[PDB]
């Protein structure tokens, strides 16, 4: 049960300013004004993406105090055929997302962002979000959708142990048995964690990790 | 958190 006052909704364009205004406070990547438009674009990250919403009183009108933006992607932690593989992280681009096979007919759903403004937390706003994401992709195909969604995962700066802590209780475990080094342009230390957690069809899969990497 | 890329 959400805690009185709190809801959960798709991401739109009435709680952009806020959002962004969190992520600025809470996330210290500063993201171009880009990252944001995507998340209103049902085809870059305008889907999974989720505000936490928040009033005081039934007199107020519910105001942003949380969000996770999203994006659809090919997933990269399991083979055409559904096995769990190592994931490739070519080096030449430590940036990119890690290479999914070509033509899988699998998707991911990465979180770009996550955040949550203090006051609210250790209420479960960001778990029940989570939740409702797993949710929508599980009943996606039934819907008639294409996606296949058999995977959540997110990069989690080393230092940031509020965020791993976050992930490792929600069932994400790290994957490759090292950061990803020169993640982070400007940030020091630079580096990443992936953390990962299979959801759907592949949940059976969850504790199958990958301790290296291609 | 995903980089500025
Ligand atoms: C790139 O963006 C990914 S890495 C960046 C992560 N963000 C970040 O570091 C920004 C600053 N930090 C935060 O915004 C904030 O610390 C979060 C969002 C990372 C975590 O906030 P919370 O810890 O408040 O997480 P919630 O999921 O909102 O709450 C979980 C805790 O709430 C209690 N609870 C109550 N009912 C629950 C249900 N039904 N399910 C789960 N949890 C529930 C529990 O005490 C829970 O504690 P855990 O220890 O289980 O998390």
């Amino acid at each position: 049960g959400l805690p009185s006052g709190a809801s959960i909704v798709p991401l739109a364009q009435e709680h952009i300013p806020a959002l962004r205004r969190i992520n600025s406070l809470l996330l210290p990547v500063a993201y171009p004004d880009s990252f944001y438009h995507k998340a209103l674009d049902p085809l870059a990250s305008g889907l999974f993406s989720r505000a936490i919403l928040w009033q005081d009183t039934n007199a107020d009108p519910p105001k942003v105090v949380g969000g996770l933006i999203c994006r659809l992607e090919p997933n990269p932690f399991l083979s055409v055929t559904g096995e769990p593989t190592p994931v490739q992280l070519p080096a030449d681009q430590p940036q990119r997302a890690p290479q999914a096979p070509k033509d899988t007919p699998f998707h991911a759903i990465y979180i770009q962002s996550l955040a949550l403004l203090s006051p609210y937390r250790s209420l479960g706003l960001a778990a029940a979000a989570l939740d409702h994401i797993i949710a929508t992709a599980a009943v996606l195909p039934a819907a008639g959708s294409n996606i296949d969604a058999r995977t959540i995962y997110a990069h989690v700066w080393t230092e940031n142990e509020e965020g791993l802590k976050w992930y490792e209780s929600r069932g994400f475990v790290k994957e490759g048995g090292e950061p990803v080094k020169g993640y982070y342009f400007k940030l020091r230390p630079d580096t990443a964690w992936i953390v990962r957690r299979h959801i759907g069809e592949s949940a059976k899969l969850n504790d199958v990790v990958h301790h290296h990497h291609h | 958190m995903v980089n500025a890329l």
